[PDB]
């Protein structure tokens, strides 16, 4: 939902107040996508 | 700018006559031109006019189906043709010029002109 | 295009293409002369430190109250039928009053709008037809009438409207933010290349870290920079020699 | 006449340099095994993109027009090459009838197997190959021209050889990049249902197994709207 | 979180900028939603 | 409700088009050069002509 996929895009077009919106977004994406697998491979684990 | 009105004079009732009205000097746009008439002792009245782009014209009751206007954009000219000639279509015809551009073409009949031609007598006789 | 003597209508707004420049955005951000100043997806003062391939500036003139409708996703007779901006707009818009130009004694009436239109413009869509506009089912054949009305129509600019009525020149300033070689740059100044060190590099505003070494990969002519799997910048071709 | 468009029309779709590496890209290209129309004068559409190919012992072929009306009043692109020089402007020409001002832009410059794209401003790619109809194979087209012109085209003409022209689709393509970044292979990944695996499983080779690619989903053919019978009228008349 | 459950009742009552906002207030929800019964599927499966 | 160490009430007279820059985040010249708001300003702004 971010306006670019790269962080440093983002510092280098908007100031704080904006980028850190979109770095919220991009956060909350990256941080449910570790999650997931985490969650994955803790299940993968208990098979091995 | 000027507007430079020619043609009309004396003509016999049933007959036709056309009206010339030229405009001079650096224009930015024209949205419509207007005919008006003024007989003596009587209030100057609406005519006809016509937009400027696509040439919709818009008739006064007392002239539909005597009365043409018309337009040549290359020579920045508006013209009467005035048919059927009745003894009340004598007065002085004056051209007007406005920029205004209206989405309602029959606001041509009451908007107020910007410029304004000298005027040109037509009498009709017997 | 800010210092131009007369705009056009907003429904016939002018685009000048910008290209091969270098472009000192601070004689507009710090410039005490307008009155809005709006950059979306953009802060102007990083403007300094990057390359595009092309800006379009897109000139018009309006009403105050109107200006709001210079924006993303807004809707109005402004954005719907005259100029309509992308809900993924990034870029800036200026506006300034133009009360002392544009107005005058008795009304000016040279700028006009569409006041009517079949469908919504598409983003920086441009109509500038004059077509008789069919509000019934009968058609015009292009004659006006009853549901048949002329599609444009005249500001009313005089010197005693109120601010809301008054005329505002207006400027927007889109960037081409692709992946191709860019002619449009800030005034930033260039330094040395250093190699086989991890230094804070930018080029062309492509911001990063990381050690820059002579490659041995087969760039063609025309390929401006290299990616890995992740979509992350593995090779870049040195904007100051090939 | 017609021939099979077997793999051709394929081009770097960006400038991105990428080595050893499956790329799953959508753009307007050209379908494999297309009908392609075979020339050997006439004015032809640009629906959205075009693949040009031509066939040359004699260099017949010198140049293309582009635009709307191909007239006067009208910005037409022109393109002309003579010898060395490649001349294109966007002017309003005055076009002849039977071809073979306000410039906003100007600049200058069977075995021969000539192969361009021209799409939407304008983007020019094109390969040139030496050969032995439409010659079996696989090649890829270098971008070499980008008018930043902005010029609306609806039709297009050639200015005299067989050729051959196609039509770009936006269609999902599958871009096989070797060592040095050269394209090597595609897949349409609409072409067929192998087609549409491949793409799934990003790679050219299936091994053994059933593989779910899409979703089959029957359209609507038609909108319905009901609503309770009209009555009990505001007293407008009143 | 959304000002309501029904898509189309957002898409027709709405303009697009507010009405991004709730779909990805409802997408967020129905992702969430089906991360959790995969998830709980996989464990199950685990079990079986 | 509410009980504080401190409470700072900066006062000051600025031109009607420039209230709106007295608020976090904004930019211009006032916000730029003359007084500037934190982005997590907790507080009030109270502006009359
Ligand atoms: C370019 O201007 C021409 C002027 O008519 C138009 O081109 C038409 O585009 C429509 C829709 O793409 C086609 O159905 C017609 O066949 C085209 N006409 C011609 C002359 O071939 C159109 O207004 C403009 N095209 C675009 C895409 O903006
Ligand atoms: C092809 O025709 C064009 C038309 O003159 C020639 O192109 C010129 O090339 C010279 C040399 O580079 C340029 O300086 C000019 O700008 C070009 N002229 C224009 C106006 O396009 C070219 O000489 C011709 N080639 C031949 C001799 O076949
Ligand atoms: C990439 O370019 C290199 C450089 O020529 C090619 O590598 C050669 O491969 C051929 C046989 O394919 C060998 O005879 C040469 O010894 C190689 N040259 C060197 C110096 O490495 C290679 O063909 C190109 N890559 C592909 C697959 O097209
Ligand atoms: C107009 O030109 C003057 C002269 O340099 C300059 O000071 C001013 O900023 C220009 N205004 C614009 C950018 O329109
Ligand atoms: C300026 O550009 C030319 C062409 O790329 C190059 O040869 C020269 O080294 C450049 N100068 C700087 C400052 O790098
Ligand atoms: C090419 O056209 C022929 C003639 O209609 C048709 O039979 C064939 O299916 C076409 N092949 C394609 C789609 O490439
Ligand atoms: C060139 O542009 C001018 C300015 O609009 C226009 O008057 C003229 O018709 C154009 N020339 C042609 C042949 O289109
Ligand atoms: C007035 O009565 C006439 C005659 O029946 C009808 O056509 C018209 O619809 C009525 N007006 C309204 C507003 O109902």
């Amino acid at each position: 939902g971010a306006i670019s996929s790269v962080l440093n895009d983002i510092l280098s077009r908007l100031d704080p107040p904006e980028a850190e919106v979109q770095i919220d977004r991009l956060i909350t994406g990256r941080l449910q996508s570790l999650q997931t697998y985490v969650t994955q491979q803790l299940i993968r684990a208990a098979e091995i | 700018v000027q507007l430079v009105e020619s043609g009309g004079g004396l003509m016999q009732a049933g007959g036709s006559l056309r009206l010339s009205c030229a405009v001079s000097g650096r224009t930015f746009s024209t949205a419509a031109m207007g005919w008006f008439r003024q007989a003596p002792g009587k209030e100057r009245e609406f005519v006809a006019a016509i937009r400027w782009s696509g040439g919709s014209a818009y008739y006064a009751d007392s002239v539909k189906g005597r009365f043409t206007i018309s337009r040549d954009k290359a020579k920045n000219t508006v013209y009467l043709q005035m048919n059927s000639l009745k003894y009340e279509d004598t007065a002085v015809y004056y051209c007007a010029r406005t920029e205004y551009v209206s989405y309602l073409l029959s606001d041509y009949a009451t908007w107020p002109y910007d410029y304004w031609g000298q005027g040109t007598q037509v009498t009709v006789s017997s | 295009v800010f210092n131009a003597t007369r705009f056009a209508s907003v429904y016939a707004w002018n685009r000048k293409r910008i290209s091969n420049c270098v472009a000192d955005y601070s004689v507009l951000y710090n410039s005490a002369s307008f009155s809005t100043f709006k950059c979306y997806g953009v802060s102007p003062t990083k403007l300094n430190d990057l390359c595009f391939t092309n800006v379009y500036a897109d000139s018009f003139v309006i009403r105050g109250d109107e200006v709001r409708q210079i924006a993303p996703g807004q809707t109005g007779k402004i954005a719907d039928y005259n100029y309509k901006l992308p809900d993924d707009f990034t870029g800036c818009v200026i506006a300034w009053n133009s009360n002392n130009l544009d107005s005058k004694v008795g009304g000016n009436y040279n700028y006009l709008y569409r006041l009517f239109r079949k469908s919504n413009l598409k983003p920086f869509e441009r109509d500038i037809s004059t077509e008789i506009y069919q509000a019934g089912s009968t058609p015009c054949n292009g004659v006006e009438g009853f549901n048949c009305y002329f599609p444009l129509q005249s500001y009313g600019f005089q010197p005693t409207n109120g601010v809301g009525y008054q005329p505002y020149r207006v400027v927007v300033l889109s960037f081409e933010l692709l992946h191709a070689p860019a002619t449009v740059c800030g005034p930033k100044k260039s330094t040395n290349l250093v190699k086989n060190k991890c230094v804070n590099f930018n080029f062309n505003g492509l911001t990063g870290t990381g050690v820059l070494t002579e490659s041995n990969k087969k760039f063609l002519p025309f390929q401006q920079f290299g990616r890995d799997i992740a979509d992350t910048t593995d090779a870049v071709r040195d904007p100051q020699t090939l | 006449a017609y021939t099979n468009s077997f793999t051709r029309g394929v081009y770097y779709p960006d400038k991105v340099f990428r080595s050893s590496v499956l790329h799953s890209t959508q753009d307007l290209f050209l379908p494999f095994f297309s009908n392609v129309t075979w020339f050997h004068n006439p004015v032809l559409p640009f629906n959205d993109g075009v693949y040009f190919a031509s066939t040359e012992k004699s260099n017949i072929i010198r140049g293309w027009i582009f635009g709307t009306t191909l007239d006067s009043k009208t910005q037409s692109l022109l393109i002309v090459n003579n010898a060395t020089n490649v001349v294109i402007k966007v002017c309003e020409f005055q076009f002849c009838n039977d071809p073979f001002n306000n410039c906003t832009f100007e600049y200058v410059s069977f075995k021969n197997l000539r192969e361009f794209v021209f799409k939407n401003y304008f983007k020019i790619y094109s390969k040139h190959t030496p050969i032995n109809d439409l010659p079996q194979g696989f090649s890829a087209l270098e971008p070499l021209v980008d008018l930043p012109i902005g010029i609306n085209i609806t039709r297009f003409q050639t200015l005299l050889a067989a050729y051959y022209v196609g039509y770009l689709q936006p269609r999902t393509f599958l871009l096989k990049y070797n060592e040095n970044g050269t394209i090597t292979d595609a897949v349409d990944c609409a072409l067929d249902p192998l087609s549409e695996t491949k793409c799934t499983l990003k790679s050219f080779t299936v091994e053994k197994g059933i593989y779910q690619t899409s979703n089959f989903r029957v359209q609507p053919t038609e909108s319905i709207v009901r609503f309770p019978n009209i009555t009990n009228l505001c007293p407008f008349g009143e």
